[PDB]
């Protein structure tokens, strides 16, 4: 991971003892121009021209963040997950493509070929260890 | 009810003096005594225009009406 | 720069848009495809930020909308005016202020209202009123009913006026925006002239009209005998028999010998003994010296002549150490979001309201108020309320201006981008405070009730016992007594009896005396605070939280008012800046029912009472405040349980409406617990079998019927919890006091 | 116009200075560095206070810990309680006092065999506080935590009670 | 003092017949403008001294605010 | 965590992978030689319930679905 830190004085939301020990987040963006975005939880700050770098601690502050990049046309957000040890995955996008495009590398999952009102009753799966979504 | 007063001379001294106190205090602090209305000499009215001197009047008979009465105790 | 820039016939006036509903809205002007429309027509009329992202016609709308608001208030007040002259006691009160009760209104004569038309004193029968506006018409100096009937005509001519100002400005000639944005000029004007100019006009009233016909009533005289207003300009040997400082005429004034004009511009710091009252030639001089001050101060703005400050630059200034920038960019948000305005006015105005009412009860300032028990909690119960929910609409339109114009681009590392960034520490420590003082406030009344069970009294929060004595209050108690004599000298009187010095008996009501404070007086002061201090952590909450939280980062794209985001996370429910706007009106409420309180049987107790001629004073309930409010039963015991006795059998007599209306507010309130408690998903599920019922018979609806919406649900209920609590204590306060 | 409105761009101005700051030198973290948390003064008191103080055993910890808080609780018991008019006024203050020192150690003891995550750092403690973070550190702590409970509540019975003898 | 009538503190001053280190002729004021020498003692009158470090304290104080030590102002 | 279930009733509106907070969501080919696309949910443990995809999908209907199941941190959504 590499980039600027965007520069604010500093909030009292932000990372929590979550980030040591569990799976602190990080948001990567090249901007175009140095302009004010607010952060995801409090205040405003400044994102520098080239490669900025942001520490988050919950998924959902990077995308909502990606979503308000992209009012200023920013489409390159890059998000990792840092666990304790240093590992970090290129998680949001697992390929290039964005998730609303389609890409042939993907692949169905969790797909029920059944109509929603076809499924069981749960009286036929009682005792089972079944689900009627599964 | 405080005693009366009989409208000295020493009472118009004591207001064209505290004007003047309020005169330097205004140029020296005003940032933009000048203004459209503009008076006949701009040397013995300085830069100010009409509405600076009512203006530097005006906080001068506040004074003047304070001391006049803070000295009438 | 501060010119007059007017648009020439903007929008026409054709009635077509009446007959099209919802076409201020595009998504209302296409049609009514199901019930929650017409919820949403209502909820939307006023909301003019939505209609239009075009920032002058909201402020076009704005400004035309408040001149038909002040039509609709001269309106309320021409009739109130109106009644005084035709269906009234005001000239039997005049004779007789203390022995007959003040009454407006006359019930006709059918199925049977005719009982509330009781006798009220001066040959009237009618509902006795307790608005004050007898004692309010009497400072005015009205003495005859045309007096009273050509005012009331004047406020429908000026309530047309103000009307026909809204169609002159939104239709024909319309302020561009840069008209609205001088806020200099606009704050030099008000301060100068309506509220300047409208003070000294008054005091031109006090000291020719009503301190002359006040000062002859007072003394003896029949109202038949009273020189009418008009006689004391041509005739001026009448005014300077009653007060000589006008022999000297306008010379004193401006060779500033204003001692001369002492006899009718006092600073007697006190009350009138016959009339309960404070003096009207201090009101006359309050007028005169507050004039002067607000003339001066409207000059402090620049308006195109280069003498004053910009409110930029003062701002700006104003940065510290701790606060980086400060006030930077305040300005801005001020001068392009009306929301801020209207959050600063609400809140400030609320606050000032409530303070009116904290004064005009220890020093009235009418003749025969304190008299007028009814008027005075009333009087102060109303204000009360009512300054209660504004400052609630403070915080609300706060959380609008930052959801919907908050710029981040503005709000740089200034005072207000620096609160957000700390919110968490703000919110912690005040929910701190809330336990901390819910505990020890509310936990001291439970031990007293724990040992007063026990068979303990030694062991409570009492006078006798344990004892939390207010010494600050009693300390500043103390210096205003004493300040007569040794800080501002000129004063006789101590400014307000309620502090301190001796008891003031018009006739045989005690008007006021000085109000002792105990540990019972210790014990709910507090209470006050700690509600005030969760009502403020519930709404300053919602302010800060409104843009985002941990939980929810993007609440600021979902709106100021949206119901929830879903299930998961535990739960999203009542997220909202909305949701803790309806939160905080519950808080709001309970912190505003024990001040009414708290000044109901306290001035009953210690204060309010029948005096002797030998100077033994018989309180209405004698002294109980002190022993039984430090016990949560006393209240309900000697406060509700005793009190209430006048209400519940006011059937059958003029205070009957007052039992149905004491009754009827606590349908109401249980009615507000439907919409409360319950949820949506159950009452469309209802409606659906229902809707089947109508299929069947083929009386089905065209416009589908749905539920209340989830917002709604929550709104409808606090709006009957709240009509339901004020108006039960509404009829308790009146028949209680109108008995007694 | 006066020189206050022209330097307030200017760094120079004492109000430009900045008393608060990022928690050490990354902005993204929680806390905020302020004249409260992170002061000389302040990380003086609170890091040689006997919970952070360098180069202890746990066991000195808890007695200065426990001596303080046995000698503070005498007061509400003896002064407020029950029979604090009478002869066993103070007597009643010792005995409250220690039933709180022993409910205190317990959950002590409580808190500590439940497997304790950690003990956390802060601006005004940098370092990680001490060996807190085991079942045995805080064992220690709370047979301390009781010795000095007990013996500060005694100290205060025996200065309250013979205060007239010392005067 | 706190509510300003300071007047009463040189209301009733030391005679001047009195005897230092007792109680004959003595006063109760703390401070005084006497403006002279004791008779008994031939020297200053002790409630002078009183009143002169406080006028000289009240200079001084007011002195030292002159000055832009850290705030600015001065 | 949670179970994010997709029906056949699917048409490619591409409105749940949108509405989506955490990206739980994905539009992937599917083998229907006439159907043009098809949602999925790949990475379910960051699903939070917050069920903005069920008011996002227009069937009558709606063709995903998401029944809450054993709870975590990052489905309760909690930074600490
Ligand atoms: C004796 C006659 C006389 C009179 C009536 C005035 C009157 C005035 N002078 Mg003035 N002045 C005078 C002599 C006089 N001056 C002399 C002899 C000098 C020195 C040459 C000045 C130098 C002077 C300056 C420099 C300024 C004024 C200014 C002003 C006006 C500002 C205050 C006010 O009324 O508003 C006032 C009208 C103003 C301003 O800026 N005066
Ligand atoms: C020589 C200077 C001087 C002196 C000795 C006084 C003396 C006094 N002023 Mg005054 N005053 C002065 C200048 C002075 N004034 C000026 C220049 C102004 C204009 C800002 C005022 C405006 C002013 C006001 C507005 C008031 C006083 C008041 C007073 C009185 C004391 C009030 C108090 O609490 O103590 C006292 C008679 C008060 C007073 O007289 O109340 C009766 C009062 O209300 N003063
Ligand atoms: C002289 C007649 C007249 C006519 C024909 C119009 C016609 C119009 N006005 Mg207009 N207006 C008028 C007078 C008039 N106005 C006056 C006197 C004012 C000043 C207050 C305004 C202020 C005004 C504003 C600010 C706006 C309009 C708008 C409009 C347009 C849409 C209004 C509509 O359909 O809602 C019809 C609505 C009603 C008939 C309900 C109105 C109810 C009144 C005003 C208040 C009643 C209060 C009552 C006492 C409460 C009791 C409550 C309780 C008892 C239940 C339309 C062209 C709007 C517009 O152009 O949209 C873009 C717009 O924004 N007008
Ligand atoms: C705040 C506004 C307000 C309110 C609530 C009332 C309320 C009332 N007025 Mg009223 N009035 C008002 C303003 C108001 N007035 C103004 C501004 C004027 C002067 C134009 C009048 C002139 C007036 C007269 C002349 C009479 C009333 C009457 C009445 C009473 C009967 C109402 C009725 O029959 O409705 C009828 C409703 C419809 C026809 C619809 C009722 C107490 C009557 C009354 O009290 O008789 C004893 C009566 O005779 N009013
Ligand atoms: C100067 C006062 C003032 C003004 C101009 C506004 C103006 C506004 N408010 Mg607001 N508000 C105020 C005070 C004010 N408020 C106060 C004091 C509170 C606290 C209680 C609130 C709480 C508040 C909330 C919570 C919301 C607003 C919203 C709004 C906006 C849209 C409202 C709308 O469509 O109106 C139409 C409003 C209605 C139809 C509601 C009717 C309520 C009735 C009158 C209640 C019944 C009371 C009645 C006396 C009972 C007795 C009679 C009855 C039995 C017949 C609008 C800009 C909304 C917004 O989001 O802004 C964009 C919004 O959600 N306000
Ligand atoms: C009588 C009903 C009631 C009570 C007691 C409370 C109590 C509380 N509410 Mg609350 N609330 C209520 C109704 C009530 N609510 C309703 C109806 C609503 C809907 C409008 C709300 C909405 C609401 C909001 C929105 C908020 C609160 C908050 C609070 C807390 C304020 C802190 C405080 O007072 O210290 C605690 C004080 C008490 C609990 C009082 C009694 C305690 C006694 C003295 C001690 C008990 C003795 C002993 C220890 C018992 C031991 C028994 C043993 C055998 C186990 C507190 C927990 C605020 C909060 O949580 O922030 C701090 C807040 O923001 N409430
Ligand atoms: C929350 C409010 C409150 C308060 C203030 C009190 C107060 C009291 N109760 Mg009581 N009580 C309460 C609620 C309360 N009660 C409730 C709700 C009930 C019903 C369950 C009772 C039932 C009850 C009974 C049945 C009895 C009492 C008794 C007593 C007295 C003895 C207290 C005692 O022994 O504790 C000792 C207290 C302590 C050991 C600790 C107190 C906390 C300290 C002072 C904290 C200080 C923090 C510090 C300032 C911070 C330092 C900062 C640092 C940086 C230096 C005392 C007057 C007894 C009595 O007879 O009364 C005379 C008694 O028998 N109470
Ligand atoms: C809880 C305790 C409360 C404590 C509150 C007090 C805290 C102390 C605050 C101190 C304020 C410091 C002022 C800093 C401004 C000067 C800085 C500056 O740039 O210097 C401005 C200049 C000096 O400036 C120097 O200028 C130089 C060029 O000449 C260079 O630019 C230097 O860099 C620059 O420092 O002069 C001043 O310092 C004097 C300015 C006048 C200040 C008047 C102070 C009094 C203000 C009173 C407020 C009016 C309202 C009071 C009545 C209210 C009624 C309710
Ligand atoms: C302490 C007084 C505030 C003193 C005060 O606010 O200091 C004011 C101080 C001044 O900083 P600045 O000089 O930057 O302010 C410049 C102004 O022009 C900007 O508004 O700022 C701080 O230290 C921030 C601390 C706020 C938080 C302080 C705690 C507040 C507690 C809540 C209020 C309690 C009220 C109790 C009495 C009713
Ligand atoms: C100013 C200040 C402050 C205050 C302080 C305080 C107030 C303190 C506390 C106090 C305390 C709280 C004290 C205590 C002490 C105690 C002691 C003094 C103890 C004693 C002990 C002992 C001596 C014991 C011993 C023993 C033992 C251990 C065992 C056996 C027995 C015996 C007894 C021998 C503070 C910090 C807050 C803040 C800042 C400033
Ligand atoms: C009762 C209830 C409802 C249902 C309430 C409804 C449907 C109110 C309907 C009120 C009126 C009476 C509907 C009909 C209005 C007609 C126009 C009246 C006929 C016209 C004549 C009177 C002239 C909710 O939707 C709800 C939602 C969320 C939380 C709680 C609740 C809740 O408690
Ligand atoms: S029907 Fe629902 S799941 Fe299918 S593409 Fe549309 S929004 Fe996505």
């Amino acid at each position: 991971l590499s980039g600027k830190t965007p520069l604010f004085a500093g909030s009292t939301g932000g990372l929590l003892t979550k980030a040591v020990e569990e799976e602190k987040y990080a948001i990567t963006w090249t901007s175009p121009k140095a302009q004010v975005f607010e952060l995801p939880t409090g205040g405003a700050a400044t994102m520098h021209e080239g490669e900025n770098l942001l520490y988050i601690a919950r998924k959902e502050y990077g995308i909502a963040l990606g979503g308000q990049l992209r009012k200023f046309k920013i489409t390159n957000y890059k998000i990792y997950r840092i666990l304790p040890s240093g590992e970090t995955t290129f998680i949001h996008p697992a390929d290039g493509v964005f998730p609303e495009k389609v890409n042939a590398g993907r692949e169905k999952v969790r797909f029920n070929a059944r109509s929603i009102g076809e499924n069981p009753n749960p009286s036929q799966v009682k005792f089972s260890g079944k689900a009627t979504y599964d | 009810a405080t005693t009366p007063l009989e409208w000295s001379p020493t009472v118009g001294i004591i207001m064209v003096i505290a004007n003047v106190i309020a005169i330097t205090f205004g140029r020296q602090t005003i940032k933009y005594p000048s203004a459209e209305p503009a008076l006949p000499s701009a040397k013995f009215f300085g830069g100010f225009g009409a509405p600076a001197l009512l203006a530097t009047t005006a906080f001068g008979h506040i004074l003047g009406v304070g001391l006049v009465l803070g000295l009438h105790n | 720069k501060a010119r007059v820039i007017v648009d020439k016939d903007p929008v026409p006036t054709s009635f077509e848009k009446w007959a099209q509903p919802g076409h201020f809205d595009r998504t209302l002007a296409r049609g009514p495809k199901t019930t929650t429309w017409i919820w949403n027509l209502h909820a939307l009329a006023h909301d003019f930020d939505t209609h239009t992202s075009d920032l002058e016609d909201i402020s076009r709308k704005i400004f035309a909308a408040h001149f038909g608001h002040l039509a609709v208030v001269t309106i309320w007040l021409s009739g109130m005016i109106f009644h005084g002259a035709k269906f009234s006691n005001y000239e039997a009160w005049l004779s007789d202020p203390l022995n007959v009760r003040p009454s407006a209104q006359v019930v006709w004569p059918i199925v049977g209202q005719d009982i509330l038309n009781g006798d009220v004193g001066g040959g009237f029968h009618g509902i006795q009123i307790t608005s004050g506006l007898f004692q309010v018409w009497r400072g005015w100096g009205i003495t005859n009913s045309f007096q009273l009937y050509c005012t009331a005509i004047g406020g429908l001519v000026l309530a047309g006026l103000f009307l026909f100002a809204g169609w002159f400005h939104y239709h024909k000639r319309a302020p561009k925006l840069e008209w609205f944005q001088n806020v200099e000029s606009m704050l030099n004007h008000h301060l100068q002239v309506l509220l300047g100019c409208g003070s000294l006009g008054w005091a031109g009233h006090l000291i020719h009209v009503s301190a002359p016909i006040n000062k002859l009533m007072d003394a003896g005289v029949a109202v038949k005998d009273i020189p009418l207003p008009h006689e004391f300009i041509l005739n001026k040997s009448l005014l300077i028999d009653l007060f000589p400082g006008f022999a000297a005429g306008l010379t004193p004034f401006f060779t500033l010998n204003w001692g001369q004009y002492a006899d009718f511009l006092t600073f007697k710091g006190g009350l009138n003994p016959v009339t309960g009252g404070l003096w009207m030639t201090d009101i006359a001089h309050h007028h005169l010296a507050i004039a002067v001050v607000f003339i001066i101060a409207g000059h402090q703005y620049r308006t195109n002549w280069g003498i004053g400050h910009s409110i930029k630059e003062i701002l700006e200034n104003h940065k510290g150490p701790f606060t980086g920038e400060g006030h930077k960019g305040l300005y801005e948000n001020l001068t392009t979001s009306w929301h801020a305005q209207l959050a600063t006015n609400l809140a400030f105005l609320g606050s000032l309201t409530i303070i009116i009412a904290h004064h005009m009860y220890a020093m009235p300032p009418y003749p025969y108020l304190a008299t007028d028990y009814a008027t005075q909690l009333c009087i102060f119960t109303h204000h009360i309320w009512i300054g209660g929910f504004l400052i609630v609409g403070g915080a609300a339109h706060a959380a609008i201006f930052m959801v919907r114009d908050y710029d981040p681009v503005v709000n740089q590392n200034n005072v207000l981008d620096r609160v957000i960034r700390h919110r968490d520490a703000i919110i912690s420590h005040l929910n701190w405070v809330c336990i901390f003082l819910g505990f020890h406030s509310f936990g001291l009344y439970i031990h007293n009730d724990t040992m007063r069970a026990l068979g303990r009294p030694q062991d409570m929060f009492s006078d006798t016992a344990i004892q939390l004595q207010p010494v600050f209050a009693q300390w500043v108690q103390n210096l205003h007594t004493l300040a007569p004599g040794g800080t501002a000298p000129n004063a006789l009187e101590p400014v307000s009896y309620a502090f301190g010095g001796g008891v003031l008996a018009v006739g045989g009501k005690v008007a006021m005396m000085p109000i002792a404070l105990g540990t019972a007086d210790f014990l709910i002061h507090h209470i006050h605070a700690f509600t005030i201090h969760v009502t403020v952590l519930i709404l300053l909450k919602g302010v800060l939280f409104a843009r985002s939280s941990r939980l929810i980062p993007d609440k600021a794209n979902l709106g100021f008012r949206f119901p929830c985001d879903g299930p998961g996370r535990g739960g999203t429910c009542q997220v909202s800046g909305w949701d803790h706007v309806f939160l905080g009106l519950f808080w709001m409420y309970n912190s505003l029912s024990i001040v009414i309180f708290h000044f109901s049987w306290k001035m009953q107790s210690d204060v309010w009472g029948t005096v002797d001629a030998a100077g033994n004073v018989s309180h209405i309930t004698g002294g109980n405040f002190a022993q039984s409010a430090i016990t949560i039963n006393g209240w309900l015991r000697d406060f509700l349980w005793a009190q209430a006795s006048q209400v519940i059998n006011s059937y059958g007599s003029a205070l009957s409406a007052y039992g149905l209306m004491f009754l009827g507010a606590h349908f109401v309130w249980a009615f507000s617990l439907m919409f409360l408690f319950s949820g949506r998903g159950y009452w469309q599920e209802l409606i659906e079998s229902i809707v089947w019922a109508h299929n069947k018979l083929k009386v089905a609806p065209a416009i589908q019927p749905r539920a209340l919406s989830i917002t709604q649900g929550r709104a409808v209920g606090v709006a009957h919890y709240l009509l339901g609590g004020i108006a039960t204590t509404w009829a308790f306060f009146h028949a209680h006091i109108l008995s007694v | 116009a006066q020189a206050v409105d022209a330097s307030k761009n200017l760094p120079s101005d004492p109000r430009n200075r900045e008393v608060v700051f990022p928690a050490g030198r990354d902005p993204q973290w929680g806390n905020l560095e302020t004249p409260v948390n992170a002061s000389p003064l302040v990380k003086w008191f609170i890091n040689n206070l006997p919970a952070y103080r360098p180069g202890l055993t746990p066991f000195r910890r808890g007695l200065e810990v426990g001596m303080a808080h046995g000698y503070f609780l005498f007061g509400p018991f003896a002064k407020l309680g029950p029979l604090r008019d009478a002869a066993n006024a103070n007597l009643a203050g010792l005995l409250g006092a220690i039933g709180l020192v022993v409910l205190f150690t317990l959950a002590l003891s409580l808190y500590a065999n439940s497997n304790p995550p950690t003990a956390l750092a802060s601006v005004t403690v940098p370092n990680p506080p001490d060996a807190f973070q085991s079942k045995e550190g805080w064992n220690n702590f709370a047979s301390a935590f009781l010795i000095g409970g007990i013996g500060g509540a005694v100290v205060a019975y025996f200065l309250t009670s013979n205060l007239a003898l010392i005067q | 003092f706190f509510t300003g009538n300071w007047g009463v503190y040189a209301q009733n001053p030391d005679t001047a017949g009195h005897i230092f280190s007792t109680s004959q002729g003595a006063g109760t004021a703390i401070l005084t403008f006497l403006g002279g020498f004791h008779p008994q003692t031939e020297s200053l009158w002790l409630t002078d001294m009183a009143h002169h470090h406080l006028a000289i304290a009240v200079l001084f104080i007011v002195a030292g605010h002159m000055y832009r030590t850290n705030f600015g102002i001065g | 965590s949670h179970t994010v279930k997709i029906y056949d009733t699917c048409i490619g509106c591409t409105q749940c992978v949108r509405a989506c907070p955490t990206d739980v969501l994905e539009m992937v080919p599917w083998d229907g030689c006439k159907a043009a696309q098809v949602a999925s949910s790949p990475r379910t443990e960051d699903c939070v319930g917050c069920k903005r995809c069920e008011t996002a999908c227009p069937t009558d209907f709606l063709s995903i679905r998401v029944y809450l199941g054993a709870e975590t941190t990052r489905s309760m959504g909690l930074a600490y």
